[PDB]
């Protein structure tokens, strides 16, 4: 029950040694002795990449057929086309159940 | 900011954290009340459920069992 | 639920099957039925690029709602009347389907009843 | 984990370990402190009820039935301290523990920084070198001819002596090495 | 940042605080070097509860083999300092 | 050691807190209708989610 | 930093459920020797705490006041 | 084609006339330049091969193999000059001569137009390999390993010779162009069955096919580092190349004679992959992963489809690079702790951080992480196998799951956990080892951007 | 008094439920002391080399050498062809091969007889 | 060209820039995490534009 006297003595000496070592792991004030703009981020990380990609897509990728395919735009009754100027007829005299 | 440990006491609190917490809880409750006042149908429905028993036999094309 | 209990626990031959329905002709009891009207043409629906499920007799109101959402884009709270009209039309379609279910149920409960009563006068 | 184990645990050790384990699991079941205090006092009373039993067969049977009770009644998800063997931070910092002998392989440019640290390290290395033969001699004289019965180590019994086999205990990396 | 650099005096203060909050041991009599058995007349079962209270205070678990030996507050303080690498 | 007065923590949590409140209404009212809504329900079937959550 | 422990003589189990535990254990012939150590969990700002529903309605009052003032303003402004 | 052969032959007198302290520099520089010259063979046609002369020709199947063969010599020289430091000058030159002769034989083997010349060179590759293994291996088992290497191969290839001179006596030629154009079906007869077996078993032993793969875990394990590098990266692919070349004469007999080999490959894939899970020797684990990978090449060649042939070519190249890198990575640790037991040195990521990154990338390519060419070849073979029979997806799927398991296990055992306390001689990585890893891994990743260069003649 | 816990292969019997730690003879205590002595001498022998300043390298562990040697090179010299060994070898090595051969041959025969009668729907099957 | 494709591609492309700087003298500085966080915030702001186009 409890430490034997030799156990306690050994623990004490080891504790003093360990505390001295941990104290020695400390650094001196000089110890790390080394040897001898407002919006710039938004142009080198956004404007420059979007310049290269837009140039790449417009003049190289779209040179080949079917490379960029877009979903056909929705057409509704009453719309006016910008290509032929055609007018879509309206939607057939609603029952007007109101 | 610098608050220190207190050892078995309630911790030190700042004014900004409390007013922010209360403000956001109040914002959530105001939003709920506003949306319920304006968009009740999203919870209580907008149309009634028709009872089939209230539909007559002529509304549905039913013969009087003799033809 | 009741309709599930009456079928799975009661007599299933007294109530319609959701898969095999309708089983009676559309003029079995009605004297004159007018064909259901559609407003939006096939080309209009196709131009609109509506979903196949979406292309239901309520399609013209959905087309109007889509056009209204696109026309007033920044104000995403302007298409309330159009959404209400489309929802009302879909509600009417749903109650029509409920009416069809009830009609089939009462036709089916009348049919077997009348045949078993014709058999009831044939005992002797 | 610092004391040498014995060939076996005595009856007193077993019942004490059972008491601590049962109290910990009871605290796991009783989340709140007042309820834990109540049932822990009841547990202590239940343990004290047979504190001075002198029939070792009866004491052993009672301890065995207590073990069977605990195993059925244990919490399947007992509370564990975060750095304990089952905890959520058990060996979390082992990836940061680097042995000190690695410092011997630093490039001289790396050692150019921290001159004081490495002078102290040279003194520590000289101390370790100078006391090794005395420690070996002490171990051989103290231990029995057959060999050492237990893993307990002796302290330094002379004046300018260090306890034998001390370097790796003393130069442990850290518990928060980085 | 994280927890402050806990020191030796803090460990001793907390150990003595917890001991003085124990009803079995009176505050005036208790001393740092007091044996829990000879000085305070405490049973083995009682000792286990002190160890558990220290675990709850400092938030770490002391192994049973290590725990039984600790019979003085100074011993507990030294054990905790050795575990947490406390050198002042 | 309880301390939550770091601006990084507060701002990071608050940004998601605002989403957790308003994102549903903002997103739901800007996406085109991609289905047919359930405009017709029994009342006990409309309120079932709230009823079971409260239970 | 540079702070010390509060006095240990202030931690009394009086008024807290630790009293109830003490009475229930006295009615059994035992005593609870660790109660005061838990006393700090019921003493200061931890003495009182909110219930579940009160926690759920943490900011209900202020939000309700803003909601009613906004409704009152817009309902009468809508009568142009 | 002599513009590659003759510079390779000049590496011998250059090595023998070099200074005692300049052999490694000269050999490395000039083998790298030979690799640079070899890169010109990748310019392949879409219709027929590059017929240099009556003797040598290059195809889209042999060009990547040639490039890998020439590229491997500088890496072998870099990997060998550390453990041969204390060696005498003449024995260092003899080791380098063995490597140069091996490269010369392989280069001529991959480009021979006639099957008998191909056979003679493909058998000549045995002598330098056996000398390397049994003279510079480290342990006493290296002798037995050599015998296993020698007699497994020859017992397979001696019938092949008898078949080949038989074929020339009936068709009149063994030229591969003539063999392909004047091809005729194989009848269904016992004589044709045994001629089919004689033309196939030699290549099956080289792959090796599960069942006759015993020589490989001995030879690769006991060999020195350059020996195991060349054994895994190039010598195993001789069987694949020869099977791909000789399959033309085999049809339509191959449809039913391939069943036992397909069953052996599709089950031994699982068997060897699972063997890797319980392997106390790290180098032995790496060796068994090779059998597991070459089972897939056997399946792809047996089912005889364009997708399978493309996949087999890609997988052969990718496996060569990855297995060579893994053997080098294990050798780095062996030269520290002098034991091949996997659990002896642990937690090395703490002590060697960048070599841990090398380990991670090698393990990732071993389990065919997309879009690496390991994955390209594996997935092409799996798709072709699915076409051959859908049930194959079960076996193929299972192999993929197991391969990832023993790869990352190999990573977790050696790099993670805590470093063993007693070992204290683990020095920082040298620039030579780091560059050796980089020169393995960078070409592998670069081949992802131009996979058609390694997809063979069926692309 | 309580539902009894029974051990299994992958969930073994705990120490506190093991009746051996509760029926102790003097011989049992002697055996435990002997075990401690064996462990202790090994620990001391390890720590003497471990703490040695002069030592540079890896401490060689004979137990690890014995384990690897037994797991690889000691197996064939200690093998005898027995009815159990022969049966297990034949089953575990041959049975899967013919099982898979039967499965694949059946599937491919079905597929080929379907192709022959022109009922598979191989449309859009350009790549194989 | 309409900006939809360019913006959608640039959103993903700019996320890779701090990876190309993983061998630069920002990765050994204590300002690297803030640099990564700022890049992700800018990417989010850029991705908000194609979402507006789709909602329109
Ligand atoms: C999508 C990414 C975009 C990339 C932009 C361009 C980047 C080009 C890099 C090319 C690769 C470099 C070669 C690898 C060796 C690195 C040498 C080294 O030691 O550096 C130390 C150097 C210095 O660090 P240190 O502090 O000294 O390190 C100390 C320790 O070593 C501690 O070191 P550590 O812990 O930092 O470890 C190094 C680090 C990084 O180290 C590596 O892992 C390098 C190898 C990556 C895995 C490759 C093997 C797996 C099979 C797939 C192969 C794909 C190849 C693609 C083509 C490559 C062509 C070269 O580890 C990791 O980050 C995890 C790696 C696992 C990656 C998981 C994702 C795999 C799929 C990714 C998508 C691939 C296709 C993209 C296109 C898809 C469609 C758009 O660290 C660096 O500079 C960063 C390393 C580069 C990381 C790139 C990770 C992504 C690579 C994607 C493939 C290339 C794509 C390029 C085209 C655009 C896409
Ligand atoms: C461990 C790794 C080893 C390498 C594995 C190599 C595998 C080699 C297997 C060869 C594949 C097939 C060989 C011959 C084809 C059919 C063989 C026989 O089983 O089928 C029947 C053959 O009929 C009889 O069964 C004769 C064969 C019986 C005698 C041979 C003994 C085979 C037992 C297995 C020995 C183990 C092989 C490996 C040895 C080490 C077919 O019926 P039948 O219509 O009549 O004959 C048609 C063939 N014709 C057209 C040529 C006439
Ligand atoms: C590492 C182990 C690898 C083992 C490889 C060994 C198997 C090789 C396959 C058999 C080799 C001999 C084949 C002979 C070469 C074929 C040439 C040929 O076509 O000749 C045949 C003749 O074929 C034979 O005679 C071969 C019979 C076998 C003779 C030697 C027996 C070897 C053992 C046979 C079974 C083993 C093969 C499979 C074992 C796989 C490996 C375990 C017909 O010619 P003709 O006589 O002119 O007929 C037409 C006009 N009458
Ligand atoms: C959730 C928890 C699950 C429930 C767990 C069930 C456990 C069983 C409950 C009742 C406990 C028992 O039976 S009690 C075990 C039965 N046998 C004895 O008690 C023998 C006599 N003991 C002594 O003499 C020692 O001195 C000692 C008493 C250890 C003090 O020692 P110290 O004073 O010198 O430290």
């Amino acid at each position: 029950s409890g430490y034997t006297p030799d156990e306690k003595l050994r623990l004490q000496q080891l504790r003093e040694l360990r505390r001295r070592w941990l104290k020695d792991q400390e650094l001196s004030p000089r110890e790390p002795v080394l040897p001898p703009r407002h919006s710039i981020f938004a142009v080198t990380h956004v404007l420059i990449p979007v310049w290269i990609i837009h140039y790449y897509l417009k003049y190289h990728v779209t040179a080949k057929p079917y490379t960029v395919v877009e979903r056909k735009p929705r057409i509704f009754p009453g719309d006016t086309i910008l290509e032929t100027g055609e007018v879509i007829p309206l939607m057939k005299e609603f029952p007007d159940q109101h | 900011v610098h608050i220190e440990p207190r050892y078995r006491q309630f911790p030190q609190l700042t004014r900004s954290q409390l007013i922010q917490a209360e403000f956001f809880s109040a914002t959530m409750w105001f939003w709920i009340l506003w949306r319920f006042w304006h968009d009740s149908d999203a919870v209580l429905g907008h149309f009634p459920y028709p009872d089939p028993s209230q539909w007559t036999d002529e509304e549905l094309g039913i013969l009087p069992d003799d033809e | 639920g009741a309709h599930l209990a009456r079928r799975y626990l009661g007599d299933a031959s007294k109530e319609p099957d959701p898969l095999r329905m309708p089983t009676f002709p559309p003029d079995y009891g009605f004297p004159e039925r007018k064909e259901r009207e559609m407003v939006a043409t096939q080309q209009e629906m196709n131009d609109a690029q509506l979903m196949l499920q979406q292309r239901d007799y309520c399609a013209h109101y959905l087309i109007q709602l889509l056009k209204c959402k696109r026309d007033s884009f920044p104000n995403f709270l302007a298409c309330k009347h159009e959404q209400h009209d489309w929802d009302y039309c879909e509600h009417l379609d749903y109650v029509k389907r409920m009416k069809e279910f009830e009609r089939e149920r009462r036709l089916l409960q009348r049919k077997k009843r009348r045949e078993q009563r014709e058999a009831e006068m044939a005992r002797g | 984990a610092f004391s040498a184990p014995a060939a076996y645990l005595t009856h007193q050790q077993k019942v004490l370990r059972l008491y601590k384990r049962a109290l910990r699991h009871l605290e796991s079941w009783c989340v709140h402190r007042d309820k834990y205090r109540y049932f822990a006092c009841l547990m202590r009373a239940r343990f004290d009820e047979h504190k001075n039993e002198k029939d070792m067969v009866k004491a052993t049977q009672l301890l065995r039935q207590a073990e069977e009770e605990f195993w059925y009644g244990q919490h399947p998800q007992p509370y564990i301290f975060p750095e304990s063997p089952g905890g959520t931070s058990y060996e979390r910092y082992e990836c940061y523990k680097v042995p000190e002998w690695c410092l011997d392989d630093w490039h001289p440019s790396e050692k150019a920084m921290y001159p004081d640290y490495f002078a102290k390290r040279e003194q520590w290395k000289r101390l370790r070198r100078e006391s090794w033969e005395r420690e070996v001699k002490q171990l051989q004289e103290e231990t029995p001819p057959g060999g050492p019965r237990t893993e307990a180590l002796p302290p330094a019994r002379k004046e300018g002596d260090l306890p034998p086999l001390w370097w790796h205990i003393v130069t442990r990396p850290r518990e928060r090495p980085m | 940042s994280d927890a402050p650099p806990l020191t030796l005096e803090a460990i001793k203060d907390r150990v003595l605080y917890v001991l003085k909050l124990y009803d079995k041991i009176d505050p005036e009599k208790l001393s740092v070097n007091s044996h829990f058995m000879k000085d305070l007349g405490l049973d083995s079962l009682d000792q286990v509860e002190i160890i558990m209270a220290m675990e709850d205070e400092f938030g770490f678990e002391i192994p049973d083999i290590d725990a039984e030996k600790l019979m003085c507050p100074q011993e507990i303080v030294d054990y905790i300092a050795d575990k947490k690498d406390v050198y002042e | 050691l309880i301390n939550e007065n770091n601006p990084l923590l507060i701002n990071s949590i608050k940004r998601l807190l605002i989403g957790s409140i308003f994102a549903g209404f903002i997103i739901s009212n800007n996406i085109p209708p991609m289905t047919v809504p359930n405009t017709t329900m029994p009342l006990y079937m409309k309120m079932t989610a709230l009823i079971v959550t409260i239970m | 930093s540079k702070m010390e422990l509060p006095d240990y003589k202030q931690w009394k189990i009086e008024g807290t459920p630790l009293e109830t535990v003490q009475e229930k254990l006295a009615a059994r012939g035992l005593r609870d020797p660790w109660g005061r150590n838990e006393a700090w969990r019921y003493s200061g700002g931890f003495a009182n705490n909110v219930s579940f529903v009160g926690a759920l309605l943490k900011g209900f009052k202020w939000g309700f006041a803003a909601f009613v003032v906004a409704v009152g303003a817009e309902y009468y402004l809508e009568s142009q | 084609m002599l513009k590659i052969i003759i510079p390779t032959t000049m590496l011998l007198p250059m090595t023998w006339m070099s200074k005692h302290n300049m052999i490694w520099i000269n050999a490395t520089v000039h083998s790298l330049l030979i690799s640079l010259i070899s890169l010109s063979l990748l310019n392949q046609l879409g219709e027929n091969s590059l017929n240099f002369s009556l003797t040598f020709f290059s195809d889209s199947l042999s060009a990547p193999l040639l490039v890998l063969t020439t590229w491997l010599l500088p890496l072998m020289l870099m990997a060998s000059q550390s453990h041969l430091s204390k060696e005498t000058t003449t024995r260092k030159k003899l080791y380098i001569t063995m490597l140069i002769l091996l490269q010369l034989f392989l280069i001529m083997t991959f480009t021979a137009t006639e099957l008998i010349l191909f056979y003679i060179l493909f058998e000549a590759t045995l002598v330098p390999t056996l000398i390397i293994i049994t003279r510079w291996g480290n342990q006493t088992e290296r002798l037995n390993a050599g015998l296993y290497f020698l007699f497994y191969t020859l017992a397979g290839s001696l019938p092949l010779l008898v078949a080949l001179v038989y074929i020339q006596n009936t068709t009149g030629s063994l030229n591969f162009l003539i063999i392909h154009y004047w091809s005729h079906p194989l009848s269904n007869s016992w004589s044709n069955i045994f001629m089919w077996l004689a033309c196939i078993m030699a290549f099956m032993v080289k792959m090796p096919l599960y069942g006759l793969h015993l020589w490989l875990p001995k030879a690769h394990v006991e060999a020195p580092i350059a020996g195991s590098m060349v054994l895994a990266a190039v010598l195993l692919k001789l069987g694949g190349y020869g099977m791909m070349r000789i399959t033309t004469i085999l049809n339509p007999l191959t449809n039913y004679m391939a069943y036992p080999f397909l069953m052996l490959s599709m089950w031994g894939m699982i068997m060897t992959s699972s063997i890797c899970l319980r392997q106390t020797d790290l180098k032995s684990l790496i060796a068994y992963s090779s059998v597991s990978h070459m089972a897939l090449v056997i399946v792809a060649i047996m089912i005889q489809t364009p997708w399978s042939f493309m996949g087999a070519t890609a997988l052969m190249i990718a496996h060569g690079l990855t297995s060579s890198m893994l053997f080098c990575l294990a050798n780095t640790n062996y030269e520290r702790v002098h034991s091949r037991t996997m659990i002896l040195a642990r937690g090395l990521q703490t002590l060697l951080p960048l070599m841990a990154t090398w380990w991670l990338v090698a393990s990732l390519t071993n389990l065919a992480l997309p879009p690496s060419i390991n994955l390209i070849g594996e997935l092409f073979i799996i798709t072709a196998s699915f076409s051959w029979s859908n049930i194959t997806i079960i076996l193929m799927g299972m192999n993929m799951m197991i391969t990832a398991l023993y790869s990352l296990y190999m990573l977790i055992t050696t790099q993670r956990g805590k470093y063993t306390h007693h070992i204290n001689n683990i020095k920082p990585s040298f620039t030579r080892e780091n560059a050796l890893m980089a020169l393995h891994i960078l070409p592998l990743l670069l081949l992802t951007l131009n996979p058609k260069m390694i997809l063979g003649p069926l692309y | 008094s309580f539902p009894k816990y029974k051990p299994s292969r992958l969930a073994t019997l705990p120490a506190t439920l093991d009746p051996a730690e509760y029926d102790i003879s003097p011989e049992t205590r002697k055996a435990q002391a002997e075990r401690l002595a064996i462990r202790s001498r090994l620990k001391r022998e390890y720590l003497l080399q471990y703490n040695d300043p002069n030592r540079l390298g890896v401490i060689e562990d004979p137990a690890l050498i014995r384990w690897t040697y037994a797991r690889s090179a000691n197996i064939y010299p200690n093998f005898r062809p027995t009815p159990k060994t022969s049966l297990l070898g034949a089953l575990f090595g041959i049975g899967p091969l013919f099982f898979w051969y039967y499965v694949f041959k059946t599937d491919r025969d079905k597929k080929e007889k379907l192709i022959q009668e022109g009922k598979l729907d191989q449309t859009f099957n350009i790549s194989y | 060209m309409n900006p939809f494709a360019s913006l959608t591609l640039t959103t993903l492309t700019i996320l890779t820039i701090p990876i190309m700087m993983s061998n630069s003298n920002i990765y050994k500085t204590n300002l690297y995490p803030n640099y990564v966080k700022t890049t992700v915030s800018y990417a989010f702001t850029l991705s908000l534009v194609p979402l507006l186009m789709f909602m329109h």
